[PDB]
């Protein structure tokens, strides 16, 4: 490929496996959580980063994935002890505020909403919880959803909209809209295209596209087709539909557990179960209707186990960030 | 299909172990990754439930195994015990265990049931492919304890 | 005075007793006995019981003090006293029995009067009703007078025996139990007159037999369960006047389903019938054996089964004896006949799970008596037969004729006689083709009983027909020659072959040696596996002097053809000839005869090494086995003979002389030439002179050894000069502490630091140094403690250095060739612990006062040391010893790695907690070296790894998450072995916590 894909730093805080990490929304700070059921937040002094505060005891068990808040004020951990945990330096120093309890088993995934104050968690109950957050330190739950018939293993907003996406092992997404009468939640549409479990979800940058990555070893690119719309698919509900446009096969041997979509390029970033970060960008000449994303580069030995989660840098453009059961954190720079 | 005037009480005795290959390894030479070696390494798993192994029960058997040392794969193929036996999984989980910690983390590892040998068999094998779920399920003490039972090697 | 004597009374009565107890006894011990007894009289005149009882008890505590020291006419009244104060008292008793015990312990009692004593207390107080302890001093009485005065009790007649049989009817106390067993086996016994009683005496001790318990209050002070079931088998068992009533309770004990019972009744059994006989047991014997047959099929208890077998012995043992007493009828040998016909239609059975207790069960019948088994023997041995012949099946043959095995064996363990020969001659052609049988069949099991089978009827007196033998011998040599069998089968007939052979060495001269021999020339004109078969078929058949005058000119025949022809080319199998030989002089060694005519082919072994020099072929390592050869020879020798082969030995070497060899070397000087050839063969010498005597008697060692110290290092050869100096160490060790001795260590210590002087030959110069020094330090000779710390400093010489960490390698290490203790060299076996003692303070404080350069030097000496005293004084000096152990394993040469590792390993295992201190650097340097370039060494530092889980989990948890990473490395090791090991040290790494 014309791409290429270079490793700038390689970290090894944590000991075991790495599940999660993620950019502060600032661009010079991310957090990162595993096995080791403690959460590092890693700052950037000159050209070395470093852990600056190591947070413990907050999770009994593995701390699966943490989200960052819009504001750089507060994050959130979801942990396999059914919990989910929310901090906040008030004291200067982070600690754990308030705990989100009530799933029956481990919480998967966690999320919070573009205005800030929506946070949504998903956990092998099979269900999906939405949050409300009145004032700091306070969190009330608006609705307890049930729609999917297995384990659920991310939850992602809307960038544009309140719009709750959840990828589930049911091989299936979901689609969550509040009602405008009555101001409840409840279920927008159900995607079936992929033939296993569903990993990863992330939007595109004006929100009416979607990739999702699955254990069938390929990507989906969906798009949503509001009443009316200009292509010949007809939505019979009055609800938007989407559908499954673009399908990348053939480009991973194993799972596929996390997809990222940068908002600033348009490349999307692939973390496969084979060791390996592949990078895809839609073709200049590709149709709304038939898209064509080609591979620009890859890197198949990333790491040396199996790559868990991989995100792009809001702030940066190209800076892509991934963590792996190698128990690394590599930091990444792509040239197309 | 297999005839009732002619019955083979052999398959008792068939039963042997054989493990001499040292004069090949004597030498420098790398010794690539074999069905044998893997066998070798589950053969001797205790049932949960039985004073037996796994490979006296017939649940694992050395060519239901296939791996490729270069291209860094293993698959393995259990039989277990009779179609509605509810520890296909905790089975198969416990060869898996072992097999996570006997073998290189660059080797990927497949547990499967043997087609067409469990009523359940396609829902056992996407739990046991599921890392996910799989790492969940040994943080679970009493589970752990169980396979740890299993995977002893006396 | 009596002022005083009444106060001790009332202060006795009010409470305070113990200051009385002894001050009446003091009173008593100075002053008198009427006094005391008249002032008691009047407080146990009062009307209450307590102050009966109280009075009376402070009495006895008295009496018991006095003792002997009482007048006869004292003793009569108190005795009369106390039976009046018995008769009229209620609870009172238990005070009087013990003045009456106190009254029992003295010996100037008139006749009437002791039997009249104890007659009195069993027909005035009632035992059951009384106190446990009371019981005890009643019983204890009867035990006093049983000692003091037999012959009255024995005059009292039965009614004695029958008053006890009543005391003793109802007792539960175990304390008591074997007091009151003791008073009935003295009245079996000592000849008490037991009357109509017998039954009723057997009664009460019957009733209690079996149950076995023990006591929550007082465990350790309640005597246990086997102490009282023993006491009761010595009585029980004292008597045949109890035949007719015990062996029904046995009987009736052993049927029943209680395994505790089963047991002791059989044990009572056999005790039994070492005092029983034919009559006694003649009602029930029939009942007997079925109860015994019952239980050896049946229960699953070894130890039952056991018994009742050697029941069954003793049982018969018993039957046995009594067919010499009885002289008109013999009513014992049809009890035997009896077993036979009951168990031949169960041997009979196809069934083979029944067969195996039914004959165990004759087996133990017919090893009683030699006339139980010539009856056995010759009744069973044809129904076996029978049954082998019908049962064509392996597994089943070989089990029948294990059974068959068994009953041989017997016959030729009690009979001699040409008497039990007879019927087995009528067997002996039926049994031979069993025995060919088991030989043929393709079974490995078969083939092996068969060889068991023709060791017995080889061992046999009786006479065996001449072809067997011939067949045998064949037999025995087409087992020797296939190898498509597995290895044992090939081992037990060579052992056969040489068993029999010392018996019929003739057979063996006639079906073997000839077929050897021309299997010898057949592979002499997949070859060396050929030629060990044959090699050491004649190495295992040399038992007998007669073989060995033959079996030796063959092997030195093959080995003067190996010269002529191809054969010198492979040293290996040059080597197995010297191996065979050296064999055969291990086995020469027991007759006299033998080993002398071995050492006069010695000689010629010698001769065909010197022709070898002669001419300018065999290896130069070939040599080392054909002197450990000669090394056999010689020992074990007649001082007469040694002198001989002395002055034959020495003096070629010493002058040349070659009278004694044959005439074909002569076309000679070793010692003053320069001439490799000759220097070659002084590694001879070395086997020789220092594998003789200890009383060598030499006629010029003065010279040798001086020659040998100019040889040893003023030639410099790389192994020529060595081996003078080994024979010279050799013999120097060997040697007395004569005014010689230390003249030969001034030569020593000369020529070495001579040799240390000059720069052309330093190492010819050490390596005499390490020989004598070790030879001294074997010794544990003063001046070893000088030439050792020579060593030590030549560690920090840089030539030598590494020759002197070899050097102490060697001291450290039992060698072969040289000095053994069956070599007649001479050794103490402590060596290591007093030279470890020496070495400590000298190489610890070597290594820190060494310079950075040839510090490591020390290290390697002192890991050659370390390792190689794997001993408990390894353990009490580890603290300090252990911080250098562990830098020991950062050495880069690959042999101390090794050893360090191997000798940490069980430490870890022994002694954790000193281990659990250094946690640290002993994961580091173990991880360290699960990846060099060695593959023991990995594989050995990955068992290490394996072990370190043994220690405490506190201490391992910190490490379990770096120390499972670093594990993976290994996993993907390029060898197969290497990734076992680190499967089972990473496996059991995650076990660690929970």
């Amino acid at each position: 490929g014309r791409g290429r894909l270079i490793l700038e730093h390689t970290l090894q805080g944590h000991k075991g496996r790495i599940w999660g990490v993620a950019w502060h929304p600032k661009g010079n700070v991310f957090a990162s959580c595993g096995e080791d059921k403690a959460i590092r937040i890693w700052s950037l002094t000159g050209n070395t980063w470093s852990t600056k505060t190591i947070l413990s005891d907050g999770h009994k068990r593995t701390i699966r994935e943490i989200r960052w808040s819009p504001c750089g004020q507060y994050l959130a951990s979801a942990s396999f002890d059914a919990t989910t945990a929310i901090w906040s330096k008030s004291s200067g120093e982070f600690e754990c505020n308030a705990t989100l309890e009530g799933h029956e088993n481990e919480v998967k995934s966690v999320s919070w909403s573009r205005s800030g104050g929506l946070l949504a968690t998903c956990s092998r109950d099979k269900s999906v919880w939405i949050w409300e957050v009145a004032g700091d330190d306070e969190f009330e739950c608006a609705a307890v959803l049930n729609p999917h018939t297995q384990d659920v293993k991310r939850v992602v907003w809307h960038p544009t909209k309140d719009i709750l996406a959840s990828a589930s092992y049911d091989n299936t997404i979901k689609m969550f809209a509040e009602e405008p009468i009555d101001n409840d939640w409840d279920c927008t549409a159900t995607l079936t295209s992929h033939t296993s479990t569903v990993w990863g979800i992330d939007f595109d940058a004006d929100g009416e596209r979607l990739v999702s990555c699955s254990d069938d070893t390929t990507i989906k690119i969906w798009r949503a087709y509001h009443p009316g719309n200009t292509a010949g698919v007809a939505t019979p509900d009055q609800q938007t539909v989407w559908k499954c446009v673009c399908t990348v096969s053939g480009q991973h041997s194993r799972a596929i557990y996390d997809v990222s979509w940068c908002k600033l390029t348009g490349l999307i970033a692939t973390a496969c179960g084979d060791d390996g970060i592949r990078i895809f960008k839609e073709s200049s000449d590709s149709k709304p209707d038939e898209p064509t994303f080609e591979q620009i580069t890859a890197e198949e030995g990333a790491h040396d186990q199996d790559v868990n989660s991989v995100q792009w840098n809001p702030v940066v453009a190209g800076q892509l960030i991934s963590c792996s059961d190698d128990g690394t954190i590599k930091i990444w720079k792509v040239t197309e | 299909p297999t005839e009732i005037e002619n019955i083979n009480p052999n398959v008792y005795d068939r039963i042997k172990e054989r493990v001499l290959t040292a004069n090949e390894e004597d030498e420098n030479v790398p010794d690539p990754f074999d069905k044998r070696e893997i066998f070798d390494l589950i053969r001797n798993i205790n049932d949960p439930e039985h004073p037996l192994t796994l490979e006296e029960l017939h649940v694992v058997q050395e060519d239901l195994i296939r791996i490729n040392d270069s291209q860094n794969s293993v698959h393995i193929s259990f039989t277990p015990t009779i179609p509605h036996c509810s520890m296909a999984t905790l089975i198969g989980l416990s060869i898996r265990v072992k097999l996570l910690r006997s073998l290189p983390p660059r080797f990927k590892v497949t547990v499967e049931i043997t087609p067409g040998t469990h009523a359940s068999e396609l829902a056992v094998n996407k739990q046991l492919a599921d890392k996910e779920r799989v790492a969940a399920a040994l943080e679970n003490n009493h589970l752990a304890e169980v396979i740890n039972q299993c995977i002893a090697a006396k | 005075p009596m002022g005083a004597l009444c106060g001790l009374v009332q202060d006795f009565v009010m409470g305070q007793q113990e200051g009385p107890a002894d001050q009446v006894a003091a009173d008593v011990k100075s002053g008198t006995v009427l006094q005391v007894v008249e002032a008691l009289g009047s407080s146990l005149e009062n009307a209450e019981p307590r102050t009966r009882a109280r009075g009376a008890q402070l009495l006895s505590q008295v009496l018991l003090q006095c003792h002997s020291l009482l007048s006869e006419k004292e003793v009569v009244h108190l005795i009369l006293f106390y039976e009046n104060r018995l008769k009229d008292h209620h609870l009172v008793v238990p005070s009087v029995l013990q003045g009456l015990r106190a009254l029992s312990m003295s010996v100037a009692l008139p006749p009437g009067l002791a039997v009249s004593v104890l007659k009195a207390i069993f027909q005035e107080v009632h035992v059951q009703s009384l106190l446990q302890v009371d019981r005890h001093t009643v019983f204890s009485i009867i035990t006093n007078f049983m000692r003091s005065r037999e012959e009255e009790l024995k005059g009292l007649g039965a009614d004695f025996t029958f008053g006890f049989i009543q005391v003793m009817d109802g007792e539960k106390d175990p304390r008591n139990l074997l007091l009151a067993f003791r008073i009935v086996h003295d009245l079996i016994s000592k000849d008490y007159s037991l009357g109509p009683f017998v039954e009723e005496l057997f009664e009460v001790t019957s009733c209690y037999f079996p149950i076995d318990f023990t006591p929550p209050p007082n465990d350790p002070y309640g005597i246990q369960r086997e102490d009282l079931i023993l006491s009761l088998r010595a009585v029980l068992a004292s008597t045949p006047r109890f035949a007719e009533f015990l062996l029904p309770l046995l009987i009736e004990k052993v049927d029943s389903e209680i395994l505790s019972a089963k047991l002791d009744s059989l044990q009572t059994l056999n005790a039994c019938c070492a005092v029983y006989g034919q009559k006694e047991l003649k009602d029930f014997l029939p009942s007997l054996w079925a109860s015994i047959r019952r239980e050896v099929f049946q229960t699953a208890s070894e130890r039952v089964e056991a018994e009742g077998l050697a029941a069954l012995h003793s049982l018969t043992a018993c039957l046995s004896c009594s067919v010499l007493r009885a002289d008109a009828e013999d009513l014992l040998g049809s009890f035997l006949s009896n077993i036979l016909q009951d168990c031949r239609h169960h041997l009979c059975e196809p069934d083979m799970k029944l067969v195996w207790p039914s004959a165990k069960l004759l087996q133990a019948a017919a090893g009683a008596s030699a006339r139980a088994c010539e009856h056995l023997t010759s009744n069973v041995l044809p129904l076996l037969l029978e049954q082998f012949h019908k049962h064509s099946q392996s597994n089943q043959r070989r089990t029948i004729l294990e059974m068959i095995l068994g009953f041989l064996k017997l016959q030729q363990k009690w009979s001699y006689e040409d008497r039990d020969e007879r019927p087995l001659s009528s067997f002996k052609d039926q049994l031979c083709s069993l025995v060919f049988m088991a030989l043929t069949d393709p079974s490995t099991q078969l083939q092996l009983v068969g060889i068991r089978t023709l060791t017995v009827l080889g061992a046999q007196p009786g006479l065996l027909s001449a072809e067997d033998l011939e067949l045998a011998v064949g037999h025995l040599y087409r087992l020797t020659f296939l190898e498509e069998d597995s290895q044992s089968c090939r081992v037990a007939a060579l052992e056969a072959s040489g068993t029999l052979a010392t018996l019929y060495p003739g057979a063996f001269s006639r079906h073997l040696l000839p077929k050897l021999a021309e299997e010898l020339h057949k592979g002499e004109s997949t070859k060396c596996s050929r030629h060990f078969r044959c090699l050491q078929a004649l190495s295992a058949v040399s038992t007998h002097p007669s073989i060995v005058k033959e079996t030796l000119p063959l092997l030195l025949q093959h080995l003067c053809q190996a010269n002529k022809g191809n054969m010198v080319t492979e040293s290996s199998e040059v080597v197995a000839v010297c191996q065979s030989l050296q064999q055969v002089a291990e086995k020469c060694q027991q007759d006299p005869e033998s080993y002398w005519y071995f050492h006069k082919t010695a000689v010629p072994c010698l001769f065909a090494l010197a022709v070898q020099a002669s001419m300018p072929l065999l290896e130069d390592e070939v040599l080392a086995a054909l002197a450990s050869v000669i090394g056999t020879a010689t020992t074990h020798l007649s001082p007469e003979l040694a002198a001989q082969s002395v002055t034959c030995i020495v003096p070629l070497f010493l002058d040349g002389n070659t009278s004694f060899l044959p005439e074909n070397s002569f076309p000679f000087q070793p010692f003053q030439d320069g001439s490799s050839g000759q220097r070659r063969l002084v590694a001879l010498l070395t086997a020789f002179v220092c594998s003789l005597p200890r009383n060598v008697e030499i006629p010029q060692l003065n010279r040798l050894m001086r020659e040998l110290l100019k040889q040893s290092c003023g030639h410099s050869c790389p192994f020529s000069s060595t081996a003078a100096t080994k024979c010279f160490a050799g013999l120097l060790n060997k040697q007395p502490p004569g005014q010689q001795l230390e003249e030969f260590l001034q030569l020593a210590v000369g020529t070495v630091e001579a040799g240390l002087a000059s720069e052309s030959s330093r190492d010819q110069a050490f390596t005499l140094l390490l020989w004598v020094t070790k030879a001294l330090v074997l010794r544990y000779h003063p001046l070893s403690a000088c030439l050792t710390t020579r060593l030590m400093g030549l560690l920090s010489d840089p030539e030598l250095g590494c020759a002197a960490a070899d050097g102490f390698s060697l001291l450290m290490s039992d060698c072969t060739d040289v000095l053994t203790r069956a070599g007649h060299a001479d050794v103490r076996i402590m060596f290591r612990q007093r030279f470890f003692t020496d070495n400590v303070p000298a190489l610890v404080q070597g290594f820190h006062a060494a310079p950075q350069d040839v510090k490591p030097n020390y290290l390697k000496g002192l890991s050659h040391v370390l390792n190689r005293l794997p001993k408990p004084v390894l353990l009490p000096e580890l603290p300090t010893l252990l911080s250098l152990l562990l830098e020991a394993l950062s050495c880069p040469d690959s042999v101390v790695q090794l050893s360090t590792l191997s000798c940490l390993q069980p430490l870890l295992l022994e002694a954790p907690q000193i281990m659990s201190l250094h946690v640290d650097t002993l994961v580091t340097k173990f991880l360290n070296l699960s990846s060099s370039y060695s593959m023991a060494v990995r594989i050995a530092a990955l068992q290490c790894m394996h072990a370190l889980t043994r220690l405490p989990t506190s201490v391992l948890l910190p490490y379990k998450s770096q120390v499972i990473r670093a594990l993976a490395k290994p996993l993907d090791d390029k060898k197969r072995l290497v990734r076992k090991e680190a499967v089972s040290a990473r496996g059991e790494w995650f076990l660690l916590g929970s």
